[PDB]
């Protein structure tokens, strides 16, 4: 069938001082897709861990070419957008909603886990939605292999965006990667549920990160969140990694088994 | 614009 592999760019997703995002459909079918462009004037290694992926909750790779100094990835088109735009600036969004959300995200990222790659930059950016609103983890140019041949692998990189990122990256040389995911993931469920970041960055030196290791919940934006999943984010924002809690513990916590959403 | 796959 001839012209099946012709694609019109027809709309910008994204735009960055790295590239761009356009909305593809296909000349034939109409099928949509986002293409990554990129001028390779890093992609290479992303490229490698996308080959690796294939879950529900993760944004799907479908191929790359290259020509030349450009290479370009077809992936997943998310319709819905990012969860970014549907969290209410100093209100977040209703608790059934965001714990849907957060039982999508832990999926997509135990999925993760389990094939040894860690995400590094979670946040609602990099989280986006399909036509049912189903989440899919986006982004992997930040990602890595953190375990291979059942053997885990220690990070040191610094990486990620601060208002997201586990104290251990600030603090430590060395950093285990599933903890950090963690925490990120934890930050996104406290956006979701209070329209607001708790702070600029989790260091001692933070005023807003000191009042919440002082547990002072009567303020921002822990004031605005529900008993429940309080106590599920007191398990998750804690200082020490080796403390914090693990991903198979999130799912027996009270508030993840709470029956709130009503089925589309 | 329009690309090949
Ligand atoms: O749908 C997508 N599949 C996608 O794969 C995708 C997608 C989007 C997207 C859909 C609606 C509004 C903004 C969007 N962006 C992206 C996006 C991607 C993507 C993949 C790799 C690096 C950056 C990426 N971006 C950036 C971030 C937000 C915006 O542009």
């Amino acid at each position: 069938v001839p012209f099946v592999e012709d694609w019109d760019l027809v709309q910008t997703l994204g735009e960055g001082a790295y590239g761009e995002v356009q909305l593809a459909v296909n000349r034939v079918t109409e099928e949509a897709v986002a293409v990554k462009i990129v001028d390779m004037k890093n992609i290479k290694k992303e490229i490698c861990i996308n080959k690796m992926l294939n879950h529900e909750n993760v944004v799907k790779f479908y191929g790359h070419r290259r020509e030349g100094n450009i290479q370009y990835l077809f992936l997943e088109y998310c319709s819905g957008g990012e969860l970014f735009d549907r969290i209410e600036p100093d209100i977040g969004m209703p608790e059934p909603d965001a714990q849907r959300f957060f039982h999508q995200l832990m999926a997509g990222v135990v999925y993760l886990h389990g094939i040894g790659i860690t995400h590094r930059d979670i946040k609602p950016e990099n989280l986006l939605l399909d036509e049912r609103d189903n989440l899919k983890i986006s982004d992997f140019g930040l990602a890595t292999v953190f375990r291979y041949n059942n053997r885990e692998r220690l990070l040191n990189k610094m990486c990620g965006t601060l208002p997201y990122v586990a104290p251990e990256l600030l603090k430590r040389r060395e950093f285990h990667a599933e903890p950090v995911d963690v925490w990120s993931c934890g930050i996104v469920l406290t956006a979701m549920l209070a329209g607001e970041l708790p702070w600029d960055q989790p260091s001692d030196s933070c005023q807003e990160y000191s009042d919440w290791k002082e547990k002072k919940t009567y303020l921002n934006p822990w004031k605005k969140i529900d008993s429940a999943p309080l106590a599920l984010l007191h398990k998750i924002l804690v200082e020490n990694p080796s403390a914090r809690i693990t991903i198979p513990d999130i799912k027996k916590d009270r508030w993840y088994n709470k029956p709130l959403k009503k089925g589309a | 614009a329009s690309v090949s796959a």
